[PDB]
């Protein structure tokens, strides 16, 4: 059951780097890439993200892509950065320039074939297949443009298939680009026709996290991709390691999206705590729920309360008992009977994973599909609609070639999409 | 990756010493070109290529252009002390001046020289692998400025299409002035200026003697002051192409952001920390006062009050040690402020760039030495108000032909004024335009 | 191949000796602070006597 | 120092003083830049460290199972290697070499002489009385001295090709020391400064402190040191390979200049 | 317009580049002891169902979940690891014990003299420090040895 | 079962010094003859290619013939031009002035005959005598003219042996040669009826190999001569070595020639990867068969996507399975069927070998038999008729003393050829 990692643009790599460092440790790769671990817990599942090549050492199944090679230096050049094989970083000679017509078609078409051909021979390598994982920005240029392209084009040649996306969106208060709405318009309108499950994170959220929860005083982006490295790799840990209940992506879909359109989830980790404070409070399951629903640790700007959770999953690493994990989600659903969609009658799905993240006793990713999200995609449309009815900054995308009638069909279909969140939350059985 | 410059006439190239005498001593090439070795890094750095390149005996020499009709400027720096640092190519001089006629430098000397020019841009060009754009210096107010950038300008458009085309431009101060026929050549260059540029920053002298009499405490400023205020703000916007940063800025990327509408491409430019160095060891400079800073219109390097418009985009660089969250902390207060305000149609109005490297100090230089800067361009519908005064003072002489004889004899049909001055009708009737807010309902 | 080679290495040269001078700063500072309370001590105490 | 408590103040005292235990106490590996500093330091006192090289032989030949030095006649430097800039190849381990200045013998540049059991087929073979003494024509191997480290090294060389070229200027072969020897790679001739009695003076003994060309047997390529410089732990050094370097490339073989003649250093009397 | 004179000056001209130092992982996610966290690598099922007769203890519930220790199952970590000490990775250098038939890489000339002539003195006055040289065994040799079969 | 090699004109004789390098290097050969290699493997098979002189000494069976001396004095100067025989280099004193016609009728008959003698000797002294093999460009003066006139003869001497060429052919891009089409010509006229087998390299082919494959930023000669003799001295290996499944130059040719007038045939050779990338992938059968029939390592300008096989050849060095072989041809037979001709069953021959080049773990060398040739020969046709059509340079060739009627035959002779493959081509079971 092998997964295949898909980098895309700045961000995308940044993370990257940071996650398969967190992945290379787990499995004990020194940095030079040879296996150095001391149990076969470790060395028997190697084969979901490295393939083996000779002589004991690993490579990293990952296609690096980005059409300036700054940041593929910058990684190269980084402390674990000679274990990714140098066929796999592909390269241009310009930038996005912030413009999704750009990513999408002019500079797109010339070097997808190349990266097509890197993720079929990745693909057709694996004796069994499992989805793809891709992260990216909506709001960057070749993020976006080319990162949707590759996702259309893979599903078409791997439909049957798992799509999972992890996906940075424009924070609420602050801009870095002016030109965000429209990039983040045509990406959802991409996504939620050919992606199967999609994970959001805002950056406020994570600065939110840093300042409140750890109380770092000048945090930066490398604690941000760190905590996304966390969590991403905490999903799929199920998958890698024995316990006592088994999951998988595919499990988790089944059991997280009740009609294809609804595939939009919200993220958390449990155990954040301040390293004056840590001495003082043992972790355990109460706790790691308490801080689990606390929206104070959820990485999107959207707060549950305003909304109702339609479907939630908990993926629990470590030694301990199935009696506390299923009366903390008992006592969770009866207490707060109110903000849980009432015509399904068991909300929550658990599992357990005997091996828990290195230095920790235990610990928790949360996985949850609220309809809360819909505020976000109402902001961007109103957003988009201030600025197309007066035509802003259009003739670049229409100078690349782009139709007008895009422009309408995703802001259709991201109306529609809310319009379909709103009716589920005010759904009553009658 | 390369960027080239074209510097024309008297105050371009007098600006093109401070900015290369900058951009030589940030990368550390000596006055002769070469270069001293490092013994605590093993191997040199490629982050001179934006504006160097090298010679297979290590020389360097500059990708960049100066043009004149007099001899005589070109000649100081031919004999001054960067002799050896030029290609005597790249200097081309002519023999007599455009003696403040737009259209002697247009219609009857420049059609001569600019063929010359055109195949030295051509030859740099062959010799590029990533070419970016052009950046252009010249100022408006002279004849061979306005004509020869003007026609150059339209030659290069015909022959490299899509390149981009930056401009920093010296325009008439509203109040001080210099020569009498400023007007007539100011709106004749912004005619061809609007089909033929893709940003055009502007500047007034006037500006940047307020702030070199206010901030820095000089009594008697001249040229060579600005100009080295101009190389440093010209440094800043470039400085994120050549050195490492958490948030770079492609030189596109400045066009995406700050142009809606192809015509409304007019942008004002301010900059931050300009203190001396006895002010600046008695207080902190932190990135919320910078950033207080460049909105105050004393802090700009053109003479507008951006409170009687509607800022469009806002494009900041910060260099230095900035962290972003105090970045953004900054950008949300200002967002709070009650006398800043944008279009209604422009929601998400900044963008945002940080570089590490701090900017640099010049040994007979003014400023002082500051570990952060800040440097804002940005699109507001303010520079209308440069326009109408150009206009009406255009209008006043034009009522009764001043001087008229002049271009008449020089080549030029009578009717070029009346084009000229209806296409800047229109332009002043697009800020009109693009400034009114439709939030009100029915 | 050889322009990337020598900018990695270049990159990795001077980030390991930014970090190295950034801990000596910080190191010599503390040391600074204090001999200057020792000597301080020391003169009280010769004052008095 | 301590500073005014407004703030923070509590939680970045606890953070600081938490990396600073961290930093003292952990490993860290390769991460940690001060430890590796250290280290880098540590290994340019070992590698420096002086050797009692042997005295010159009273019949004045040159002697197999001495310690000696190798220096350029044109860099005026002695030859030395670096054990810690190795990467693994296809073939085993290649260790740059350089030459460098120094202020005597050392570690890092003395060498012995180890005789090859094969000669090229026409060989005069030389009197049982004259075993240890060096004859033109006659293959041998440099090595380094035992106690520089456990498995002893050699010289070699390899044929230039697409995946092969020099260090610097990549132009000319490739010259490393590797734990590979006893093998047809590592086979060297030396022949004599003059070239019209090149062939006369052939299968005879070598003087002490002769000038002479050094020869790769398997590629009949001389050894030379160009004028390219690169900075490594130790500062500024030159670069070694095998090529013929002549006055006019339209003529490459003729008269070799300076830097492809060599000589041997012996201690002080 | 007076250009500069001497190196020095230049060389000041420019500061040097601000440095940020990102925050190490360890300070933001560890609990235990900083300078020695425990390593948690077993499972309920290989920490619950032992072979009582045979000898292995037996473990509490409390012993179960609360257990600090490595699964005893290493072999193919074994196994990797003797294959990188004998490329030349491996810390405990499971090589350099014997030599292949027809695999030398030392004239025996050099082993009979040059080569007992050793002072361990001088190798142990040099050789203290906190640097150690490597070892680097002859794999070029290995594999020529086994390209050279049918 | 011994080889006799001839190197013709400045290609030829600059090819045949890397390949005496290569083959010297093979065998542990010493430049000055001596024997150092460190097996019996080594030696048992020396006699096929080296002839032993007294006291120990091998020397190459080879002949070099050239017009001027100029190329011949710079390889007896080099570094390793005392292995050969110095009666075995012949010269003349006046050039072939770039012309086929003086090189085939006016300086030729003079040096052809101490050339047989020099040829007969060698052949008469072997106790079995294998086929000859012949070194030369095709758009030259020299090598075209003199090498065919001296097939001529060594076909009428010794009709029953085997004659193989390597040959060198106009690149599509750029010419060396104004007069290269009548050279190609005549000489494709002269080989069609001569030669048994023919193996045909454009150097534009060699420059995509070094710049996309290996990645060589100022590829030279000496890269391109590496690249050949690899591939020639990986073809006779079977003839030299123990292996599972033994060939041999007339099996090869058995198998891979249909009808009588079809023996051209192109070139590939597999494990070509740059140094930095070579430490990341290990050497297996399904990358070697992947690569090996990909159209980005193949040696000439026809892509094998535009036509058909007719049959092909792939020679394994190394210790192998046979399964996986065998496997994998029927594999890429079954996947890729439209592109294999119908009448034949099965068009791969497959053959293994023990001893791999040094330094690899594996290697194979694939000869092909396709119709996409015929693609160069109807271009070279194009580019014949537009020239003699206005007599563009005829005055040289007819003061030579060719009669105009050779032109006309040798275009004709040429046409049917093409028409020949157009025809198997496009050739149906019926
Ligand atoms: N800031 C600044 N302004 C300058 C400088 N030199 C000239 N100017 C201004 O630019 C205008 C004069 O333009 P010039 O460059 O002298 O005109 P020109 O290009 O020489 O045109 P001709 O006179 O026809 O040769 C006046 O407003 C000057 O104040 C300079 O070095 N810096
Ligand atoms: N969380 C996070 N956000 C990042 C990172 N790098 C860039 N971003 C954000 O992504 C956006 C910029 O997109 P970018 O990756 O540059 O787009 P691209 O130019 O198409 O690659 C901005 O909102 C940045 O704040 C990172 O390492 N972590
Ligand atoms: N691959 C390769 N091609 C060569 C070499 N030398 C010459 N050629 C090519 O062969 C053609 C010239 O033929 P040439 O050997 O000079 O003919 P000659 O004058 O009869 O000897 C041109 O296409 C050259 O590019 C070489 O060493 N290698
Ligand atoms: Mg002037």
């Amino acid at each position: 059951r092998e997964i295949v990692c898909v980098q895309a643009g700045q961000c995308g790599n940044q993370i990257g780097s940071k996650f398969w460092e967190v992945i290379s440790d787990e499995h004990g790769v020194d940095p030079t890439g040879t296996y150095q671990g001391d149990s076969d817990l470790q060395l028997e599942r190697i084969n979901v993200y490295f393939d083996e090549a000779t002589g004991g050492r690993y490579v990293p199944r990952s296609v690096l892509i980005d059409l300036e090679p700054g940041t593929m230096d910058s990684v190269r050049a980084g402390p674990y950065g000679q274990i990714f094989r140098p066929d796999n970083f592909i390269f241009g000679q310009s930038g996005a320039g912030n413009n999704w017509a750009k990513g999408h078609y002019t500079e797109g078409a010339e070097l997808i074939d190349s990266v097509l051909d890197v993720c079929c021979k990745e693909a057709e390598s694996c004796d069994c297949l499992q989805g793809f994982q891709i992260c990216h920005s909506l709001g960057g240029g070749t993020g976006s443009g080319m990162g949707t392209l590759l996702i259309s084009k893979l599903r078409e040649q791997y439909p049957d298939r798992i799509m999972m996306t992890f996906s940075i969106i424009p924070s609420p208060k602050v801009s870095d680009t002016v030109v965000e709405p429209y990039n983040t318009t045509l990406s959802v309108h991409q996504l939620v026709e050919n992606s199967d499950e999609s994970m959001c994170i805002d950056n406020e959220a994570l600065y939110d996290i840093c300042f409140r929860t750890l109380k770092l005083t000048t945090p930066t982006f490398g604690d941000l991709n760190h905590l996304v490295s966390a969590v991403v790799s905490g999903v799929t840990c199920c998958l890698r390691f024995p316990g006592q209940l088994n999951s998988d992506l595919r499990k988790l879909a089944v059991n997280l999206v009740p009609f294809p359109r609804l595939h939009f989830f919200m993220m958390g980790f449990a155990p954040l705590t301040s390293r004056g404070s840590q001495q003082y409070r043992g972790l355990s399951v109460p706790e790691l729920t308490q801080q689990m629903f606390d929206a104070k640790n959820m990485m999107q700007a959207a707060d549950p309360r305003h909304g109702r959770y339609l479907t939630a999953s908990a993926l629990f690493r470590g030694r301990m008992s199935t009696k506390e994990v299923d009366e903390q989600m008992l006592n969770v659903q009866n207490k707060n009977s109110s903000y849980f969609i009432e015509w399904i009658p068991n909300n929550i799905k658990s599992s357990v994973c005997d091996i828990p993240p290195k230095g920790l006793k235990m610990a928790v990713t949360f996985i949850g599909n609220n309809t809360c999200i819909q505020e976000m995609f109402r902001r961007v449309g109103e957003q988009f609609t201030l600025m197309f009815r007066r035509k802003a900054f259009l003739h670049w995308y229409t100078g690349e070639g782009m139709d007008e009638m895009e422009f309408t069909e995703a802001e259709s279909n991201m109306n529609d999409l809310v319009s379909e969140y709103q009716q589920y939350q005010d759904a009553t059985i009658e | 990756r390369e960027a080239i410059c074209i510097h024309i006439g008297q105050a371009g190239c007098q600006v093109g010493n401070a900015c290369w005498e900058l951009f030589c001593l940030e990368h550390g090439i000596q006055p002769d070109g070469a270069m001293p070795s490092d013994k605590t890094i093993g191997v040199e750095d490629d982050a001179f290529n934006t504006f160097f390149s090298e010679t297979g005996a290590g020389k360097h020499v500059p990708r960049a252009v100066f043009l004149d009709l007099e001899p005589t400027v070109v000649d100081e720096v031919r004999t001054g002390t960067y002799r050896q640092l030029f290609h005597p190519e790249q200097l081309i001089s002519g023999k007599e001046d455009a003696a403040n006629n737009y259209a002697r430098g247009h219609y009857t000397i420049g059609k001569e020289i600019v063929d010359l020019c055109l195949d030295r841009i051509r030859k740099l060009a062959d010799n590029c692998t990533g070419l970016q754009g052009f950046l252009v210096y010249h100022a408006v107010g002279g004849g061979t400025g306005s004509g020869l950038g003007a026609l150059l300008l339209e030659r290069l458009s015909v022959d490299y299409g899509k390149k981009s085309k930056l401009g920093y431009t010296v325009y008439p101060s509203p109040q001080v002035s210099t020569a009498v026929v400023e007007p007539y050549n100011s709106v004749l260059s912004t005619h061809s200026l609007l089909e033929h540029t893709d940003v055009a920053a502007m500047l007034d002298n006037e500006a940047i003697y307020d702030l070199t009499r206010r901030n820095l405490d000089i009594e008697r400023p001249t040229y060579t002051n600005l100009n080295r205020l101009i190389g440093q703000v010209v440094s800043s916007l470039t400085a994120s192409l050549r050195f490492d940063g958490a948030l770079n800025v492609d030189l596109t990327e400045f066009q995406t952001n700050l142009v809606p509408y192809p015509r409304i491409h007019f942008v004002l430019t301010s900059y931050a920390p300009v203190i001396s160095a006895e002010k600046a060891y008695h207080e902190q400079l932190s990135v919320s006062e910078i950033s207080n800073a460049v909105f105050e219109p004393a802090s700009m390097m053109t003479k507008c009050d951006p409170r009687h418009g509607k800022y469009m985009a806002c494009c900041l660089m910060y260099r230095g040690d900035v962290v972003p969250k105090d970045v953004n902390a900054a950008v949300a207060t200002i967002k709070t402020k009650r006398t800043i305000q944008f279009v209604d149609w422009s929601p998400t109005g900044f963008k945002c760039g940080i570089n590490y490297q701090p900017p640099t100090v010049v040994p007979g230089g003014d400023l002082a030495k500051v570990q952060r800067a800040v440097c804002m361009i940005a699109n507001s519908t303010a520079i209308a108000e440069v326009f109408a005064r150009i206009d009406h003072k255009f209008d006043l002489m034009y009522s009764k032909r001043a001087f008229v004889h002049w271009y008449v004899g020089e080549g030029m049909e009578e009717g070029e004024f009346s084009e000229a001055r209806e296409d800047l009708a229109a332009l002043e009737k697009d800020y009109e335009e693009v400034g009114a807010e439709s939030a009100d309902m029915d | 191949m050889d322009a990337g080679d020598a900018r990695v290495e270049r990159l990795r040269r001077v980030n390991r000796y930014k970090a190295v001078q950034a801990e000596l700063a910080r190191e010599r500072e503390e040391a600074e602070f204090q001999a200057m309370r020792e000597r301080k001590i020391s003169a009280a105490a010769r004052d008095e006597a | 120092p301590r500073k005014a408590l407004l703030g923070n103040w509590f939680e970045e005292e606890a953070y600081m003083r938490d990396r600073k235990r961290l930093l003292d106490s952990c490993d860290r590996g390769v991460v940690d830049a001060a430890r590796e500093t250290q280290r880098i330091i540590a290994k340019v006192k070992h590698h420096n460290s002086a050797y009692p090289m042997a005295e010159p032989h009273e019949d004045g030949y040159l002697h197999f199972y001495a310690p000696l030095m190798l220096q350029n006649a044109a860099t005026l430097g002695f030859l030395s290697l670096d054990l810690e800039d190795r990467t693994l190849r296809p073939t085993g381990w290649h260790v740059a070499c350089s030459t460098a200045p120094a202020a005597g013998p050392a570690l890092r540049n003395c060498f012995v002489l180890v005789p090859a059991p094969t000669g090229p087929t026409d060989m005069i073979p030389a009197p049982p009385d004259e075993q240890d003494i060096v004859h033109y024509g006659q293959p041998f191997f440099i090595m380094t001295v035992p106690e520089l480290c456990d498995n002893p090294l050699s010289l070699l060389s390899e044929p230039k090709g697409p995946l092969s070229a020099s260090k610097v200027t990549g132009k000319h072969q490739d010259v490393f020391f590797s734990p590979d020897g006893a093998s047809a790679e590592a086979m060297w001739v030396a022949d004599f400064a003059n070239p019209d009695h090149r062939e006369d003076m052939r299968d005879l003994p070598i003087k002490a402190d002769a000038v002479l060309v050094i020869r790769h047997n398997h590629t009949n390529t001389p050894l030379a040191s160009s004028k390219a410089v690169f900075f490594n732990d130790f500062g500024p050094e030159n670069e070694v390979c095998c090529g013929r370097f002549v006055n006019n490339p339209g003529t490459p073989c003729g008269p070799m200049k300076d830097e492809n003649y060599w000589t041997f250093v012996h201690s002080e009397n | 317009f007076r250009g500069t004179k001497t190196d020095e000056e230049l060389a000041n001209a420019k500061p040097p580049s601000c440095f940020h130092e990102n925050a190490l992982p360890e300070l933001l996610f560890y609990h235990n002891e900083i300078t020695n966290p425990p390593k948690n690598l077993l499972t309920v099922n290989e920490l619950s169902y032992t072979n009582a007769k045979g000898g292995e203890e037996v473990n509490t519930l409390h012993d179960i979940l609360h257990k600090e220790g490595v699964s005893k199952k290493r072999d193919k970590t074994i196994a990797i690891r003797r294959e990188l000490g004998f490329i030349g990775y491996g810390a405990p250098h499971e090589g350099s014990l014997l030599a292949s038939k027809g695999a030398t890489a030392t004239p025996l000339d050099y082993t009979m003299r040059c080569g007992t002539t050793t002072d361990q003195n001088f190798l142990e006055s040099t050789r203290g420090g906190c640097y150690k040289p490597p070892v680097i065994p002859a794999i070029g040799r290995m594999q020529e040895k086994q390209r050279l079969l049918t």
